[PDB]
């Protein structure tokens, strides 16, 4: 919606890591003897309705560089922002691609390609997918922002954020399906049984064929207290370029970046956990032609049934 | 360029050529921050539509749906702010000054049509009504709540100061006649009459358009025996007939083309020459065999009809 | 007093018109959400490919303003019911659009017209849009107290109007929003905008409208009678069903162009602050009105 | 699965029309002079354990003509009865493509390409989307058969029914939506209010770009007695080859045909019908890139809801 974006878009400090990203690269890619010999092909995928396109072209004054730049957006309504944005201010420069990044056919290859294709959980509102299908429209030698993200979760204790979660029963529908889904959430009342370890990692290009986004990871939580854990707190980690980076894990957290909330991923049945044990997790990514989605298990100190198998109770769209 | 904006907006809505062989223009943006209209004139009918090397030009408040020569100074306007207006030239022809703009319709004037004689013209709103107006005295004459849907189309007679066209969205084409206590008369003959052509020859002949781009020659006379051929793929936007002593038929369509047609109805010319929704065809008073075609894409074209 | 909307299909500056429509009183503005005459092409080339933008931006106002200051309104062209099948196919992707566009921009109401009674595409399109995506913005059907074929001036020579006291006939328009609204399985999101004629119907007609949700009634300007300071007023059997509409705490909706010298709107509160006094019983029960409540059992329960 | 083709399988007359829609495709594509010269592609599309890969065989051999076979098919465990078939008798002649006939690239165009992608309802089983992803390696002359197809639908009664479908009612889902979803059904104890008209008809090749297999249909059914409507029967006809039929509408019924079973449309709630009155139906054939399904509404002599809105209740997966 377009409130939806705007709320996405009163994020200052995301859209200046994002132009100081661009500059870096600019600078990398153009030495200052070819500042007019060179025009970057920049190529915002999923533009929203143009904050990336507008620190792309921040970005280029600071490094004083020329960019031809597109704007590839499959939502209409934001598309129509878009050239109403192309019209009155930014001009041919840019050019707006209504489209989904998967179907385009580019007039040319891209210098580097620029996504906000990222969620909470990094890799759960599907930028693996969408930017591989745009890998195409790379040049052979192009950059990708950002070049890498990681997940991280970490095993919380909050019977008061499970009683949240047991509150969402529908009708019409699984009476547990509440528990086998994430949700987001600014996580307050709760506490955390150990540190948030790496979960899924992707990086971009990936030059790897057979490249399968499909994941299976075992973590191992090793807990100091005794407690009564109801799910995991998840996190993201991403490298735009080089040292230029955000984050919402806690402990290395981009300081005043509101934007992103951490996300929570229940457990149907509570679990006693003693001091010195281990929580041991499973997760998996998951997905078939038209769908993808995680199943997670408790291993350690007791088994938990798989949630959410074969995305029964949740999927994301592809 | 005179005392004029320095920008026509995309959406071209109608090309009208005067005696001398000048171009009129009317276009509105359906588009953008601003959905106002504006009017322009060309005494070179290639400059079009070049906003800067245009003879005259005004703004309007709102967008341009129809509009009509009032002879040859004067510009018969159908604006969406449901209004009317006439807006006249100056001394010299370098100002567009508008005389009168009467909000008397409720809703989007979609059409108008000088009446015969000059000093007298209909319009049709998509508020459902037709009002006959005068153009000096600055009033509505009469208004008639004949149909049940929008009017799409009215067509004042070439001659008959009191006889014209309707036709609307409620499958009704009637014949008007305010010289009885009863104007309106429907003639018969299946798909929404969508555009009206007087004959200029047969003052008893005529020719519509239809939603389904059909074209159909009808008779006052009878009610029956009509002449039919599916001209175009979509709606039938507009017909207009060449200055020839035997004339030609234009008819222009939302399928992007042009078409110009004999009395048998059968395909001389047809022209892809748009890009966008035809929306005017004017022959030249000087070159009968020139057509000029405004479309919304912007594009003015001249063709040279192979008589 | 009252909550009062300002209905317009010509809106060349948004900031200029919501300014004036505000500056005149009103709480709110009907505008259509893209151009009424933008005709567009979803099927064929080259119209399917026209470029640019297709209408103005959301940036043009605030989030605030648009959920609490402007209705959409279907434009007119859309007919997702034409005996025209490339007619249909293309009102069906428009109105889709339309109403995605809406749903985007977190208007409060959308507008769509009731004036055929073959509605059923219409209402399937409406449907799905409920359907397909999180948006929960409302649906004011546009439907006139008597169609527009009945009140037409018995001016065609060949078609005189039938005259003839038709008991059924008369309520034709009821039955329009009833299939519509049984289509849509009592969707509680679609709800009816009353216009209301200049020549008011028989008694038992208005007395169909009683127990539907009557969310806004349209009044145009043509209904005014002129008084004889110079000023729009209203007839006593108008007056009476604006009475019936207060009651119902409708929102008054003003359309068409203007024939006075904002003075309707000062009619409409006028009325309003002159309306008989509510007893105690209309006093107590305000705010109770049809909200449901179990019977108390004292016997079983404790009070 | 494999008991399913099997019960597909043991319907004679099915085959034996099909052995004759080919054999009279035969003799017209290739002249008695040309017996030995040309060779015809055949590309027998969902090929099942392989009944029409036989019946091809059969046809070319009354026929007396050469044919290059293939054996496109989706299912694994069917393309390894094609395989085990292959081998041990048919030979090099039949090619086993195992694919979905919309991703598989053709080494070369097919003469005639033959499907049995229908159903009770003939588009129901997606035999449109199928074989218009497979129409790019038809010869620029080639046929299909079928080469069309015609569902019908009849309004009947039958309280009897009505109350089966009630009955099918599930925990965890639409209470309703046993009503919003078509199914297969021998019917036997019901009344047919009407005589079954035509609803949607496709064409194979479909030559017309824009294609479109989406529909809306408006039947009106006069009805003679007075009753209560339970829903429509659906039935389907299909011309494989010129006057070569297959067909359920039971006045034009192929005999002996035990194979498609008619289908039933419920309606949520019953309708009384008098003497005299019209039934008046709405169908609309849907779609998205992902499902099709049917929506429906009675709109004579009173209203419906619309039923399965947005495929809400029931979809045909692509
Ligand atoms: N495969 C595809 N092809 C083209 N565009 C695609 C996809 C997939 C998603 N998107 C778009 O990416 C944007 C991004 O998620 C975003 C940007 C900015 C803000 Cl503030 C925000 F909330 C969300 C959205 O606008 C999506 O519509
Ligand atoms: N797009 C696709 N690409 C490749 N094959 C496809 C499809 C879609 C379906 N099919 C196959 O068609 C067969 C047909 O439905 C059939 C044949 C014989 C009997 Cl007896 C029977 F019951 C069913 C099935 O075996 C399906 O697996």
């Amino acid at each position: 919606e377009s409130q939806t974006y705007e709320v996405f878009e009163k994020d200052p400090i995301k859209y200046s890591q994002y132009q100081q990203a661009i500059y870096k690269c600019l600078l990398d890619r153009v030495p200052e003897e070819e500042k007019d010999t060179n025009v970057q092909v920049l190529m915002v995928l999923g533009a929203g309705r143009g904050p990336l396109v507008n620190a792309s072209l921040r970005a280029a004054k600071q490094a004083d560089r020329r960019i031809k730049l597109y704007a590839v957006e499959k939502n209409p309504n934001a598309v129509v922002t878009l050239e109403n944005w192309q019209f009155e201010e930014w001009g041919s420069q840019v050019t707006v691609v209504s489209s989904d990044m998967r179907e385009w056919v580019a007039p040319e290859k891209a210098d580097i390609i620029v996504s906000e294709l990222l969620g909470s959980f990094a890799d759960n509102e599907l930028s693996p997918e969408c930017l591989d299908g745009a890998q195409h429209f790379l040049k052979d030698d192009g950059v990708s922002i950002p070049g890498e993200y990681t997940s991280f979760l970490a095993p919380i204790s909050s019977s008061k954020l499970y009683n949240e979660v047991r509150a969402c029963r529908e009708k019409d529908r699984d009476p547990e399906a509440q528990f086998e889904m994430p949700y987001v959430v600014r996580l307050h009342n709760f506490h955390q049984l150990s540190a948030p370890q790496p979960c899924f990692t992707f990086s971009h290009p990936n030059r790897d064929p057979m490249i399968d986004n499909n994941r299976y990871c075992t973590l191992e939580f090793p807990v100091e207290v005794n407690t009564v854990l109801h799910g995991f707190a998840g996190y993201f980690e991403t490298v735009l370029y080089q040292d230029i980076t955000l984050s919402i894990r806690p402990e290395t957290h981009s300081p005043g970046m509101f934007s992103w909330f951490p996300i929570l991923f229940p457990i149907k049945q509570p679990i006693t956990v003693r001091e010195g044990q281990t929580i041991c997790v499973r997760f998996w990514r998951c997905s078939n032609s038209k769908k993808v989605w995680y199943e997670w298990a408790v291993t350690a100190p007791v088994c938990s049934a798989i949630h959410n198998p074969t995305g029964r109770s949740y999927t994301i769209g592809l | 360029p005179p005392n004029a904006p320095a920008c026509m907006e995309r959406q071209l809505e109608a090309a009208r050529y005067r005696s001398d062989g000048a171009l009129l223009l009317g276009a509105s943006s359906l588009s953008g921050r601003c959905w106002a209209g504006s009017l322009w004139l060309f005494k070179d009918p290639c400059a079009a539509p070049n906003e800067g090397f245009c003879s005259a030009g005004v703004q309007t408040e709102a967008g341009v749906a129809d509009l009509t020569w009032v002879g040859e100074r004067g510009i018969l306007v159908a604006s969406d702010s449901g209004a009317v207006e006439l807006w006249e030239l100056d001394e010299n022809e370098t100002l567009i000054v508008s005389k009168f703009c009467k909000y008397e319709h409720d809703d989007i004037v979609s059409t108008v049509s000088v009446l015969s004689s000059g000093t007298q013209a209909v319009s049709g709103s998509k508020d459902i009504c037709i009002k006959v107006w005068d153009l000096a005295q600055q009033v509505v004459l009469s208004s008639y709540r004949a149909h049940a849907a929008q009017v799409t189309c009215v067509a004042a007679s070439p001659h008959k100061d009191s006889v014209f066209l309707s036709c609307s969205e409620d499958n009704r084409i009637l014949l008007w006649d305010t010289r009885c206590p009863k104007p309106a008369s429907q003639i018969g003959c299946g798909y929404l009459p969508t555009s009206l052509a007087w004959h200029p020859q047969q003052s008893e002949v005529f020719v519509f358009g239809d939603e389904n781009g059909t074209v159909s020659l009808v008779d006052t006379k009878s009610t029956s025996c009509v002449l039919s051929s599916a001209v175009h793929s979509q709606c039938v936007t507009g017909l207009v007939f060449s200055p020839h002593s035997v004339p030609f038929l234009a008819s222009l369509s939302e399928d992007c083309s042009l078409a110009v047609l004999d009395s048998s109805l059968s395909e001389l010319f047809r022209s892809q020459a748009h890009r966008d929704f035809v929306r005017d065809a004017t022959w030249s008073p000087l070159n009968h065999s020139l057509l000029t075609t405004v479309g919304w894409d912007h594009q003015v074209v001249h063709h040279v009809v192979p008589t | 007093r009252v909550s009062s909307g300002r209905d317009l299909n010509c809106v060349p500056e948004i900031a200029d018109t919501l300014g004036a429509v505000a500056k005149q009183g009103f709480d709110f503005l009907c505008m259509p959400v893209f151009h009424p005459r933008f005709k567009r092409e979803f099927i064929q080339e080259p119209a399917k490919n026209r470029p640019g933008p297709q209408t103005r931006s959301d940036l043009l106002l605030s989030g605030r303003d648009w959920n609490t200051l402007i209705v959409g309104k279907l434009s007119p062209w859309i007919r997702p019911d034409s005996k025209v099948e490339k007619i249909r196919r293309n009102s069906e992707a428009a109105m889709l659009q339309e109403l995605n566009f809406g749903a985007y921009l977190g208007l409060p109401a959308f507008l769509l017209p009731l004036n055929q009674e073959d509605n059923t595409n219409l209402a399937r399109v409406l449907t799905n849009h409920i359907h397909t995506g999180h948006h929960s913005s409302m649906f004011w059907m546009r439907v006139p107290l008597v169609a527009p074929e009945d009140l037409r001036d018995d001016i065609i020579e060949n078609a005189p109007t039938t005259h003839t006291e038709e008991y059924s006939g008369e309520e034709k328009t009821w039955m329009w929003w009833h299939n519509f609204r049984t289509l849509c399985d009592y969707s509680k999101r679609i709800a009816v905008a009353l216009e209301i004629g200049a020549d008011l119907p028989s008694n038992h007609v208005i007395d169909r409208w009683l127990g539907e949700p009557i969310k806004a009634a349209i009044l145009p300007t043509s209904i005014f009678l002129t008084n004889k300071k110079g000023f729009p007023v209203l007839s006593k059997m108008h007056q009476r069903l604006i009475f019936r509409l207060l009651k119902l705490e409708v929102q008054f909706i003003i359309t068409g162009t203007n024939h006075h010298s904002c003075s309707y709107l000062q009619y409409l509160e006028y009325l309003s602050q002159n309306r008989p006094p509510p007893n105690a019983y209309e006093l107590f029960a305000k705010g109770y009105e049809d909200y449901l409540q179990s019977p108390l059992q004292p016997l079983m329960d404790n009070l």
